[PDB]
């Protein structure tokens, strides 16, 4: 009866160190709609993260985009922390430049 | 523009 | 079809945490244009695309009346559905409804839609005739009887053939510089060794609108559908979309592989190879 979220973590524009960009976490294919999503910089929750309005796909599963402005660097690690009723513990997906 | 409110379920 | 309008309604019960929440969003193609959320500090219909902002006070008042009334109607419907399934007052449940119209390239009604789901399972749908219903089970048969008594199918047919199409065509004109502009994908192929004898070829499509796209890998001119990893198309956040397709290939065989891209914004389909 319940569907676990798919998770993608990526940037709006191609990543260039020292250049401002937007960090995106797209959660999709989940049901029911309640979901917790945070963006992390070096393991720490970023403030002022926004998200799109709740909508759903033809198969009735929900999707949301979480996003924040950011400036990638060589060293800083970014990630997306997702919790849903289908998950035993929060799922953390790291940002990979080539994904 | 949405349709007017329709009967409930 | 060429263009579509859809509204998506979600109502969610939450026993012990207030009355059910109602959210409505409206889309033309892959562009959202309005929202309403009953949980908002001041619930009202709000614009989400620039081309809708020009609509007058009456439009917004009418939308907000409709969605405020739906908030109440949907709370009653959730109570009713709980009963149809002998469910306890303790669990949380969701009704979803989607409806709207599809136009072909000439702007004529291709077909209309009205579909509902309960807890993510199809519940009741208006048939393509816009006249009769398909009910999933004996609970949905009760809803069907109500809707037949209330002449719901007749009301929907009139909307879908009339106001839906009229308003869709209005929005398409008012938003023509975005809604009727197909932005082609920016494309490239990357190469990532996985072992001494294999590497991943990844074909990227970025910055495209609308979201519809075909990305395929071929080996020796033959589609590699089983061996291709295709991520879900994802929003960039600036209206555009992103996608990639990947194949693991034997090292030294990279030139037997071609990525093929089809999208509405391209002069012609692309054939790309890895370029060392």
């Amino acid at each position: 009866i319940q569907r676990t979220p798919k998770i993608q973590v990526y940037s709006r524009h191609p990543a260039e160190n020292g250049k401002s960009n937007f960090l995106n976490c797209y959660v999709s294919g989940f049901h029911p709609s309640d979901i917790e999503v945070d963006l992390l910089k070096n393991g720490e929750r970023i403030e002022k993260v926004e998200h799109s309005d709740l909508s759903f796909s033809k198969d009735w599963s929900f999707y949301l985009l979480y996003y924040t402005e950011f400036t990638p660097t060589e060293k800083d690690e970014y990630a997306c922390r997702v919790n849903h009723v289908t998950l035993s513990q929060p799922k953390i997906v790291k940002w990979d430049r080539d994904m | 523009k949405p349709i007017v409110v329709l009967h409930g379920y | 079809g060429s263009h579509s309008m859809r509204y998506f309604y979600t109502a969610m019960s939450r026993p012990g945490r207030g009355e059910p929440r109602f959210i409505a969003v409206g889309y033309v193609d892959d562009t959202q244009f309005v929202r309403f959320d009953s949980d908002a500090a001041s619930p009202r219909t709000e614009p989400r695309a620039p081309w809708i902002e020009q609509e007058g006070p009456e439009y917004w008042d009418r939308n907000t009346q409709i969605f405020k009334t739906n908030t109440q109607t949907y709370r009653e419907s959730l109570r009713n559905l709980r009963g149809y399934y002998n469910q306890s007052e303790a669990g949380s449940h969701i009704i979803q409804r989607m409806y709207g119209c599809d136009l072909g390239p000439d702007g004529r009604l291709l077909r209309g839609h009205d579909q509902s789901a309960y807890d993510g399972k199809d519940y009741i749908a208006l048939n393509e005739d816009l006249s009769s219903w398909t009910a999933a089970d004996t609970a949905a048969q009760i809803t069907q009887r109500k809707w037949e008594a209330a002449r719901v199918a007749e009301q929907l047919r009139a909307y879908l053939e009339g106001l839906c199409v009229e308003w869709l065509r209005r929005y398409l004109e008012n938003g023509k510089e975005t809604l009727q502009r197909a932005d082609p994908p920016k494309t490239h192929v990357t190469h990532h060794p996985v072992s001494d004898h294999e590497a991943t070829l990844r074909c990227w499509a970025l910055g495209f609108y609308p979201a519809e796209i075909t990305l395929t890998w071929q080996r020796d001119g033959e589609d590699q559908t089983q061996d291709t990893e295709l991520v879900e198309t994802r929003p960039a956040g600036d209206r555009t979309f992103q996608k990639w397709a990947a194949v693991v290939v034997p090292s030294g065989e990279e030139q037997r592989y071609t990525c093929h891209v089809q999208h509405e914004g391209l002069p012609k389909p692309l054939t790309l190879r890895w370029e060392p």
